[PDB]
């Protein structure tokens, strides 16, 4: 409710300063108690950073800030109540913003692990994620009203560059800590980091996202290949190793729920630009998400491992989908459903990129490939089927719809008819066909009356089973 | 009997933003003058003669909508009882042309100059042609609203408004006491030429649909300060008012001195002299007598508001911060002012709002007092004429003066808080303005029913130029114009202003737009869903639902629809040109949705809700009103009875009901020069016809009006009384007075039941039933009324060829309300004979099926013209005035109902 500048003024300011500085000083201590209590302290500190009216990380520019005790109170005041006479002297243990970002970048490039940087992940990063956004609005690069902008200098110096660097480094960290068996900090880091993704620059995709999703997709492929081999060999020894591939599935799901909530927002901000000006990087990301969704649809273990992760960690996924509405401020089936699943949600979000890949005339070929996938032909098989059945490709003169669709297709800047080549058509068509097929299979599972547990006999006769 | 067809030209009306009227306590002047100079006129650019009329029109009621209307269309000045015009040869009012005599009498031609004069006291409207008198006048007309200059024209015209001063140079001197109309431009606005009640305009990308326009009222100019007549002041406030007067005079002195004024033995505007500056006591008794009452009014208002003022701290009075004007500074007094220094004093926003309201009241009190003296408003200041650019209530006041008064009074409050008197702000008290009617507020635009889609995926866009009340979505072909979108099941819409989704009620959904935003409305009839997007972003409910509505039933189908409130502007793109769709590619194209008009050669035809009341048959299934056709007996004649179905029940609808009979009686073209058995020769040679209305016991006659209405009655007034009836008098005399004719025109001829109710101190309810009879002679144009067989004093005279419908206006107070009795008195024929040629000579009363009760409905659907007249408005120069030009013709085929005289 933006109450901070009116509530946290002089003595509340001092109390919040003390709380902030104590929680930060707690980082050096190492104890089992600290390990358990650090998350709550980090959340409290993040909310405090979001509420505070002053920029404790940027003290040098305090004089411009008006909601500060140093400005509101005379120097003769702040003597009766113990003050150091300097915002810097308030509590130096907190470093400046630049120093913290340099540290975080060093940790990320080094490959530091949660054991070496537990304080950062659980306290500092949330605090920055709540600090930077607030000060971006009140600092330069913000939408300036004429008079308010022209007169007082902005106290904060935060720009979108800070947020982009922080987001890259946070990723950058997750990828260093991907394989680990136990990572509970990932889900909290994601929820704290989501807000700063709106300012994310386009280059972040190629720089960070593509390798991450590629590594996860490769791991998923290895896991499903294992599962296939374990199937192939059918024993009690096959039941053994099922738990191993299970654990691989669970860690994969954990990493996915860590990374995706950020990607969804980055996608949401850049769908318009990706659809207006075609982007090969976006198309590659689409291929990746489609492959992951195909693996999800094919493997039963992966789906239920995902369900288990969500229910056990009490992930809502409501927040990930609707943080746009949240910033707006305006039973088990709901508690978790496939439509909630981040995998399918991301796939649906990026599918229009896939359709933009495809020419409207290719739609018929897409339908044929989608029926072949229902026949359970392989990817190469549908590829060659499209290759030899290319003649079927649609003809615009027959139907007016294709005419106005071609109009826009050519209207796309980067698209030219020379770029289109039979390999391109077959590859894109079968990709989108597989995606669409598995999408309909997910949407209409036909789960109805399969494994009924309405227990009508025992409900009508409960006494007799007892 | 058969519908008639003819080709008619489109007509358009243009006015300056000049609005003048008469009201008690009004700050406005009464007499006004303007001129129109014709430059080019094409007599016949089409088969129909060119239309050019100049005159005055009333803000409330003059709604000439493009296309069809009264008579054969071409509605302009003088085609209704709200407008008064002159074409060069005739005076126009009530869609009737009455010849008027002028030297060199001719139809408006190039180089002609028409001088129009309005006196609101008489009231009277007069004209001069090329400086020559026009021997006719409009008078005795309604003053319910504000009058503005207006010109109605067809294609083939160039004209110039001359309003006075810089905005136009008069060619003929205005008559004494008649102010130029340029003096009426309000401080906040600037003079301009605008259309009247437009629902459509052009804009960069395309047409913009426009909602209703907020308009002023004659009462708004009347200042209405809070009542203070019971002026009681606590003693501590009686002493301090004079000190407040001294200090405000002191602050006035500061304003003058920093403005550069100097000590003045005599006050004068240009000289920069003010006798007030000199000292707090030396300041003259006239100014004290002026401003002491003002301080008293301020204190009494503080009391009225409920604020409690008392001596909170004697120390504040005893000791106070002594402000010191810089010793360097110098003034003509020689005596440095000392207002209370109050940098250590904080006034809260509540007190700021109270300051605003008190400044409003102070300005309004000044205005009422100065008006009582006799001053008036004028954009140009004239003291001898007693005209000021500030005799206008605070709301219309300019921001500069608003700020000046606000600051002065805020410092007054600051001085009071320095005195330390406590300030208790009153609790906020909400109120409802009720500026416009329910129907006059909202305008609905929908696609034509023929474009109904029962299948597929469809997309369209609605750009909001404003951030106010607008709703956009999909509607069923039976959407009622009167109902607000989404209140019923007929529409599924989105209202961004509050972020709501409407269908059978309001639910939160989506976020408000900002100016320039585009809402994409999508309908999928395969999946039976409706989707809304904002700037390419799919709006979501307060949940994970990506769809506003689900489980829709296709049924008859769906149509694109929008509604605009007052002051609202939208742009509806249905996709005829896909390239113009900004957000289709981002959302919808890949999803498979198609533009609504993707492959249509012509733009989608639209219909709009028109708030022009028209008479329609009572639906048989109307929940609240029933009409029973009674067959005639030996003792009783044929009858039509009205019954309230929901009387004495919760959900009962009790509102004034306007009813007529479907068929009129027409007066002859030429009027003649000048034991209860009908005598055959009398009853066959008579030209008199009769009907009656029975008000049943329990229905208050005071809530009943009985008589006739012309086919131009369009007034749906909940608070109806006979004074609201439109009226005008056209008076024609020779060159020098000697009025040779005076004709009274009105749409409504009625008598009030109160006039026949005997005065009773008690026992107003009567077991008896009141039988009001109405008689009309179709050869003398005479209309008479009877109460219960006793002749009423009321009588009307109407011109030949007049069409009159039997009408009853009633406020129901009983289950059984009224009974049309289509019977006869002795030697008087029934209405059937007049209505039907076959029965001209049939004395037998009868009620054929065509005769039916019609009820006034406020709103009706109307087709939007595909093309609109292109009018060029400009300011030619200071001398030349403002210029209006229309050169390109437009024609429409008109279907004319003879009995209703509408097209």
């Amino acid at each position: 409710h933006q109450f901070g500048d009116d509530v946290i003024l002089d003595d509340v300011q001092v109390s919040c300063y003390r709380t902030l500085c104590s929680i930060y000083s707690l980082g050096t201590t190492k104890n089992t108690y600290v390990e358990k209590l650090r998350p709550a302290l980090g959340e409290c500190l993040a909310r405090l950073a979001a509420a505070m009216p002053v920029a404790f990380l940027e003290p040098q520019l305090n004089e411009y800030n008006a909601c500060s005790v140093y400005t509101t109170k005379s120097p003769r005041e702040r003597a009766i109540l113990g003050l150091p006479n300097s915002v810097e002297e308030m509590c130096p243990d907190i470093p400046v913003l630049d120093r913290l970002m340099a540290d975080i970048g060093g940790l990320a490039e080094s490959g530091a692990r949660y054991t070496e940087m537990p304080h950062v992940i659980e306290i500092t990063l949330p605090m920055l994620c709540s600090y930077l956004p607030r000060w971006w609005e009140r600092g330069p690069e913000a939408p300036p009203p004429a008079l308010p902008a022209g007169a007082p200098p902005p106290c904060t110096a935060v720009t979108s560059d800070h947020l982009n660097s922080l987001l890259g480094n946070i990723l950058r960290i997750i990828v260093n800590n991907l394989g680990i068996d136990e990572a509970t900090w990932m889900k909290r880091l994601a929820v704290f980091a989501q807000p700063i993704v709106s300012r994310a620059r386009p280059e972040l995709l190629h720089s960070h996202f593509i390798p991450t999703i590629g590594r996860l997709r490769k791991r998923a492929g290895k896991v499903v290949a294992e599962e296939e081999q374990l199937r192939l060999e059918a024993k009690a020894e096959a039941e053994e190793g099922e738990l191993l591939v299970r654990d691989e599935f669970s860690v994969l799901c954990r990493d996915l729920y860590a990374l995706y909530p950020l990607l969804i927002r980055y996608v949401d901000n850049n769908r318009a630009h990706w659809l207006t000006e075609p982007n090969a990087n976006a198309e590659e990301l689409f291929r990746m998400v489609g492959e992951i969704f195909i693996y999800w649809s094919k493997s039963h273990n992966f789906k239920r491992e995902e369900q288990n992760f969500v229910v056990q960690n009490e992930i809502n996924n409501m927040s990930f989908l609707t943080a746009d509405s949240k910033s707006k401020m305006a039973r088990r089936g709901d508690r978790y459903s496939v439509q909630t699943s981040l995998i399918v949600a991301t796939l649906k979000k990026m599918l229009p990129i896939g359709l933009n890949m495809c020419a409207p005339t290719d739609q018929d070929l897409i339908m044929l490939a989608k029926t072949r996938y229902a026949l359970k032909d392989t990817d190469e098989e549908v590829r060659e089927f499209l290759q030899n059945n290319l003649h079927l490709q649609g003809k615009v003169e027959g139907s007016p719809s294709l005419r106005w669709q071609m109009a826009l297709y050519r209207g796309l800047p980067g698209r030219e008819e020379d770029a289109d080549d039979p390999e391109k058509i077959v590859r894109r068509v079968q990709e989108v066909s597989a995606v669409l097929y598995h999408l309909e299979q997910t949407e209409h599972p036909y789960k109805s009356k399969k494994a009924v547990w309405h227990k009508l006999l025992s409900k009508q006769r409960r006494r007799a089973v007892v | 009997l058969l519908l008639q067809t003819n080709l008619i030209n489109y007509v358009t009306s243009i006015r300056p933003n000049i609005f003048v009227g008469r009201a008690e306590g009004s700050t406005q002047y009464g007499k006004w003058y303007f001129e129109v100079m014709v430059d080019e006129v094409v007599p016949f650019l089409t088969a129909q003669a060119t239309h050019l009329r100049v005159g005055w029109a009333l803000t409330e009621g003059y709604s000439p909508y493009p296309g069809g209307g009264e008579g054969w269309g071409g509605n302009g000045v003088g085609d209704d009882l709200y407008s008064y015009g002159f074409d060069g040869l005739h005076l126009w009012t009530g869609h009737v042309a009455r010849p008027v005599t002028s030297p060199g009498q001719h139809l408006l031609a190039p180089e002609d100059v028409v001088s129009c004069c309005l006196d609101l006291s008489v009231p009277s409207i007069s004209f001069r042609i090329n400086g020559c008198p026009v021997q006719g006048v409009f008078e005795a007309f309604n003053l319910d609203g504000l009058f503005f200059p207006v010109v109605s024209f067809s294609a083939g015209v160039k004209v110039r408004f001359l309003l006075g001063g810089r905005h136009g140079e008069f060619k003929f001197l205005p008559p004494p006491g008649y102010a130029p109309c340029h003096e009426a431009v309000l401080p906040r606005e600037r003079l301009r030429l605008e259309p009247i009640k437009e629902y459509r305009r052009e804009g960069p990308r395309g047409p913009h649909l426009v909602g209703p326009s907020r308009c002023l009222s004659h009462t708004d100019f009347v200042p209405c300060p809070v009542d203070t007549v019971q002026i009681v002041l606590p003693p501590h406030l009686e002493r301090i008012r004079e000190k407040l007067a001294e200090n405000i005079h002191e602050l006035w002195a500061l304003t003058r001195i920093e403005q550069g004024w100097t000590y003045g033995p005599v006050r004068d505007d240009n000289k920069r002299l003010h006798p007030c500056l000199v000292n707090f006591h030396s300041l003259p008794e006239p100014e004290r007598n002026y401003n002491l009452q003002m301080s008293g009014e301020t204190l009494k208002t503080l009391l009225a508001l409920g604020c409690h003022v008392g001596m909170a701290d004697e120390k504040a009075e005893d000791n106070l911060k002594k402000t010191k004007l810089p010793k360097t500074y110098m003034m003509s007094n020689g005596y440095k002012p000392a207002p209370l220094d109050l940098s250590h004093v904080r006034l809260t926003p509540a007190q700021t709002t109270l300051v605003d309201r008190l400044a409003e009241n102070g300005h309004n009190v000044w205005a009422r007092d100065r008006v009582a003296q006799g001053w008036s408003y004028s954009a140009v200041q004239d003291i001898p004429a007693r005209r000021n650019p500030r005799l206008v209530p605070y709301r219309l006041l300019d921001e500069a003066t608003k700020r000046s008064n606000r600051d002065s009074l805020c410092q007054a409050v600051r001085t009071l808080l320095g005195y330390g008197y406590n300030i208790e702000p009153p609790d906020q008290e909400p109120s409802q303005v009720e500026n416009q009617s329910r129907w006059d507020r909202v305008r609905i635009f929908r696609a034509e029913k023929s474009y109904t889609v029962q299948s597929g995926r469809w997309y369209f866009e609605f750009e909001a130029v404003t951030t106010g009340e607008m709703r956009v979505g999909w509607a069923r072909p039976e959407l009622r114009p009167d109902v607000e979108l989404g209140a019923d099941e007929l529409a599924y819409v989105f209202n961004g202003h509050r972020g709501q989704r409407w269908h059978l009620g309001s639910e939160p959904f989506g976020r408000p737009w900002q100016s320039g935003d585009v809402v994409g409305c999508m309908i999928d009839l395969t999946e039976n869903t409706i989707i809304f997007t904002l700037n390419g972003e799919v709006l979501m409910s307060d949940s994970g639902s990506e769809t506003a509505f689900r489980e829709i039933e296709i049924g008859d189908g769906f149509l694109p629809v929008c509604s605009l409130g007052p002051g609202q502007v939208g742009h509806l793109n249905l996709g005829q040109d896909v390239s113009s769709l900004r957000f289709f590619a981002i959302c919808g194209l890949q999803e498979g949705f198609e533009p609504f008009a993707i492959n249509m050669q012509r733009p989608v035809t639209t219909w709009f809700s028109k708030s022009l009341p028209q008479f329609e048959p009572v639906p048989p299934e109307h929940p609240h009103y029933e009409v029973a056709r009674m067959d005639g007996t030996v003792d009783t004649p044929p009858c039509l009875r009205l019954a309230h179905r929901t009387w004495g029940s919760q959900n009962s609808l009790v509102e004034m009901l306007f009813l007529r009979l479907s068929l009129p009686v027409q007066f002859h073209q030429h009027f003649r020069c000048t034991d209860n058995r009908d005598d055959p020769e009398i009853i066959l040679n008579t030209t008199t016809y009769y009907y009656s209305v029975r008000v049943f016991a329990g229905q208050e006659p005071s809530c009943v009006w009985v008589g006739w209405v012309t086919p131009d009655y369009h007034q749906h007034d909940m608070n109806f009384d006979l004074s609201k009836v439109r009226a005008v008098t056209v008076t024609m005399g020779d060159e020098q007075g000697n009025v040779h004719s005076s004709l009274k025109c009105s749409n409504c001829y009625m008598v009030w039941g109160g006039d026949f109710v005997s005065p009773g101190q008690q026992g107003r309810i009567s077991h008896t039933d009141l039988v009001i009879g109405c008689l009309v002679d179709l050869a003398t144009g005479l209309m008479t009324f009877t109460a219960n067989g006793k002749e009423s004093n009321t009588f009307f005279q109407v011109e030949p060829n007049t069409k009159l419908f039997p009408a009853v206006f009633v406020l129901p107070t009983h289950q059984n309300v009224i009974q049309f009795e289509l019977g006869k008195q002795k030697n008087i024929m029934p209405l059937s004979a007049a209505m039907f040629l076959s029965e001209r000579k049939n004395p037998a009363p009868q009620c054929p099926p065509r005769l039916e009760v019609q009820m006034l409905m406020p709103v009706s659907w109307s087709r939007m013209p595909n093309h609109f007249l292109q009018v060029e408005t400009r300011r030619a120069g200071e001398r030349l005035g403002w210029a209006v030009q229309c050169q390109d013709p437009l024609t429409m085929m008109a279907l004319h109902i003879p009995e209703e005289n509408r097209c």
